[PDB]
RNA sequence: CCCCCCC
RNA sequence: CCCCCCC
RNA sequence: CCCCCCC
RNA sequence: CCCCCCC
């Protein structure tokens, strides 16, 4: 039956229409650098606001990209979606060090007063800076550094693993893996916010949805590349870990084959191996796409859950549970009994 | 004065 | 043949439906605090009425283990009982010291007017008490003390020692025990009506049996706990007293053949060696549950039974007679003979 | 049957929730220093209140573990508890000698009243003392002194190895073992009041029994140090000293066994040698925590107890009697002729 | 001069 | 030839585990039997299947600072 | 119920 | 039928 | 995030 | 309905 229903949805004629009437943002690659500098000032000030900063790191994703590219990868989505161009404008009587007009961004949706204060905030901190110590401040600790668009994606990324979760628990996450993860920033960078910056990129990725396709892409960009600076890395390395999200028990089912876990071999689970079987066997026709189900949020999702299995669910928690590994998930435990008599010889094999 | 008491 | 008999009754692929119609009430853990000053106010004050105090105790085993849990553990012992859940009421235009509606609980079951006669009676009480001293109650002496529940369930623990045995006994031991056991809530709580408690209790334990499940239930989850309070040792200590109830023969026969009493040697004894030893093989073959089987009143009880084996019977109660631990066990010894003669080899041992 | 009663209470795979609606406070480690000051701001100075010297002492084994790692422990002790964390806040106007505002502790459940006097009054005896005497006052007596939160946990340490008496023989035991074991603290401070700071300890360790389990971790994680100062050897050596608590009389009958004595040998004894070996099997099958069940007050505790064999028990005490090491232990005696003649044959036995 | 001591 | 010879030492370079990994297996560590290595065996032969997926070019990862390295990384079996 | 000394 | 003491 | 020795 | 831990 599995097999059908998945063949059912993915054999379809018609392509659905979303957002027909609705535009978004993006920049032309030539002002990578007029984006990197913003990218820079969102992190060595402290805001009062910090709505747009995922809007920046998208910003730069399509950069990187490049605006067509952006819109083929938006409407293959599935998203009808017109995309709107970044336009450079100055500023007005003010001028920059080189004589010439101060020529900002102007970015769609983005209220340009936004981009106003976030700049004039970063220059009163880095003119206080300055004033504080005297050629103190070397190039790593500067909003123009190419690298600071790739912190703040990194942030988003933190917070793009824990998609299948919560708000509150992403957050946390977010916030407690970042204080680990962006040390060398935070070392350079030391006022940059990032519980508001990760609340900035959940709010983005809720809203729009196509943009979580925008971020995948990126990575897929960024982890083909011959080369590539530290940050790259270590945006790939956190994309990679949000890889099986929403989709943990197949990976606890695989442990518990693994760990060996005889009450696998009670009936009432025998009972259920063949459809156990068939959720996999639908993992691997899927392919190498299946494990970006639910972060893409597709509606094919969902077909890989072994909830109507509920005694190899409970014996796959237990076997996690008396491993440790089980933390604090949440998943509903149907069967008590295997639950308990799975975590107990767990615990007796791990001890 | 009854229901009121700290318990 | 005991061992067929065990094969024929353990393996059987038809379980029994019973208690189809019914339904019971449990409250959720939430409540916990709600239902701890129920069981502080049946303590502290002199009540006519104590019907429904192990019913509270129950509620509070119900909070401390979860409704779903407990439902759970209610289907397990075989019982289609119908959980239903407490609710707190507002009491009417009363209000309490905080400026809101005074909240009290509904449980199913217990009419609301006994549970407002509880509070009223322990509020009065309090009352007076206050009024007779200023500044004399320290939190040990309150209602609202978290311990109070486990005081109750202490001297329901009390008489669930004594299940196997008639309701005068048990209440006789009871109170007896509770004088000295519960010393300190009886300092604390000096007039908690112990006797009309503990005959709650009884009734409660006679006419929901699945309860007594309950009970066990907790006192497994309770010593399986890393920490606890002083009371809820106590309780767990009880509640181990509580063990081979019921098989006071099997380790009676055990302390007779510690004892080396020569009688065992008599022919007619060495006749039956073959039948006791079976039986104590089927205590090895149900293993750690064979303990609780008449606490649980398990129609399975009845196998661990050595009354098929008269002689050794009477010469294991003319053993524990010699030794003085007999006491006032009403087992009947069908050889008088060998009853006389253990007991003089055992007191002569003894002496 | 005890080998069955471990089984049926270890083999449980339901746990037990405790102070879910609770909080305790941790400071962070980086707030080691500022702990550090006060706990030795309540050692030099003579305080009129001694109430949270024990929360104080364990915000130092907070701080020394990690405030996240603290919050794991008291999870797995098996509490609810909340975890909230320690904030610097300014005193106010008043500033320190460097030029910035004064920054104090503020802990959870702690009247920040408690640490103001506390300070004011440290402040205020330092001032007498250098009034008193110009330049006379070294490192090491002063407040600031790394070792002094070891010194008031070693305080600690000495009323947690009294855990299974009484608080009045606790404080006694302490009050004498701390004017001799930590008497190079006694002369640097000359004034801590160590019977207060004891009933302090004492009263945290009833009220928050999994503070104990935190008080034990500490203990194991110093331990296992590579180096450390003299005081956390102390620390460590009473800590040790504490172990085998509430289970004296397995040690004694271990004497009795190692003292040959002959009245081990009595018929009555030779009845209970068996459940004797039963015991000594469980504690080799409950290991190294065996030795802590008592002071982790652990519900499982009372299985190791040997009071079913009353014979063995007063051969035990006679012995441990006769060759003078019963001091005023209280246990009870069963058996006075076998305690009698065990008393005299070790008293031979040591003339 | 009493919160400028050393300690 | 030296210059030859330097550049082959530092071939592996940035995945010294893996090396010492197979060094674990050839002593023939019975740590290796423990339970928890047991359950992560799995994806450690998983690591170095991918090292024989790559190739020769897979030793150059790390000197070519290629983003895809990383993926070799046995950073994710923590008892192993 | 347990526990209870000394270091 | 079983069960029945004490802690 | 990764990485980290020696030749 | 699904999902829910950690890195």
């Amino acid at each position: 039956d599995l097999s059908y229903k998945h063949a059912i949805l993915k054999e379809s004629q018609y392509t659905i229409k979303r957002d027909v009437g609705t535009t978004t943002a993006v920049t032309p690659s030539s002002l990578q650098q007029e984006i990197t500098l913003l990218c820079g000032e969102i992190l060595y000030a402290k805001h009062a606001d910090y709505k747009y900063a995922a809007e920046i790191g998208i910003q730069y994703i399509s950069t990187a990209l490049g605006s067509e590219r952006v819109q083929q990868i938006l409407r293959n989505s599935g998203s009808e979606v017109q995309v709107v161009l970044t336009r450079t404008y100055s500023l007005g009587k003010i001028k920059n060090n080189k004589g010439e007009d101060l020529q900002m961004l102007d970015i769609h949706g983005v209220e340009k007063s936004w981009v106003e204060e976030i700049d004039k905030e970063a220059r009163k901190t880095m003119a206080t800076l300055l004033k504080e110590s005297s050629g103190n401040i070397p190039q790593n600790q500067r909003p123009s550094a190419p690298d600071t668009p790739i912190i703040l994606l990194c942030v988003g990324a933190l917070i793009f693993t824990k998609l299948a979760s919560t708000i509150e628990v992403g957050l946390e996450t977010t916030v407690r893996r970042a204080n680990r993860v962006l040390s060398d920033a935070l070392k350079r960078y030391p006022r940059m916010d990032i519980p508001k910056i990760a609340r900035s990129f959940y709010d983005l990725f809720e809203q729009k949805v196509y943009h979580r396709s925008l971020f995948i892409e990126y990575g897929k960009a960024l982890g083909s590349s011959s080369t590539g600076s530290k940050a790259e890395s270590l945006f790939v390395n956190i994309f990679m870990q949000a890889y099986g999200a929403g989709q943990t028990m197949l990976r606890w089912g695989v442990i518990a084959r693994s760990s060996n876990n005889i009450m696998l071999g009670h009936v009432s689970v025998q009972a259920e191996l063949k459809q156990v079987t068939e959720v996999y066997d639908l993992v691997r026709e899927m392919g190498p796409e299946s494990g970006l189900l639910h972060l893409r949020q597709s509606p094919k999702a969902g077909l890989l859950s072994l909830a109507n299995c509920p005694n190899f669910a409970s014996v796959v928690l237990g076997n996690a549970s008396g491993l440790g590994i089980i933390g604090m998930y949440r998943g509903r435990v149907p069967n008590t009994e295997l639950f308990s008599a799975a975590e107990s010889y767990a615990k007796s094999l791990k001890e | 004065d009854i229901y009121q008491l700290i318990m």
